[PDB]
């Protein structure tokens, strides 16, 4: 005659879910590193000026 | 990701690892860095053996 109430499991959530931002900081650092240009846009140049 | 691939991105986890101890030891605007050697001039001289 009443709507059943559903909640979380018996075990606490935090022990399983945990919290450690090392992965996301690693991703952000990798993205910031890749933001700078790493390829060459002057092929067949020889960018050494004459002495 | 890639397991057998020789990737440099594995060190980004170590880069992201940063706590209060790491902040106390490394880091800082005035902190010196390696891979850059300060150069200073020296005197002009010569040497030779003599009887």
């Amino acid at each position: 005659t009443v709507a059943p109430e559903k909640h979380g499991p018996v075990e606490d959530m935090n022990a399983i879910i945990n919290a450690l931002p090392t992965k996301v900081d690693a991703v952000k650092l990798e993205y910031s590193a890749s933001k700078t240009n790493r390829t060459n846009k002057r092929p067949g140049d020889g960018g050494a000026p004459p002495p | 990701t890639c397991t057998t691939g020789a990737g440099v991105t594995s060190g980004f986890i170590d880069l992201a690892t940063y706590d209060n101890l790491d902040r106390a030891l490394y880091g800082g605007k005035d902190a010196t860095t390696y891979f850059i050697k300060e150069h200073y001039p020296v005197g002009w001289f010569t040497k030779l053996p003599t009887m």
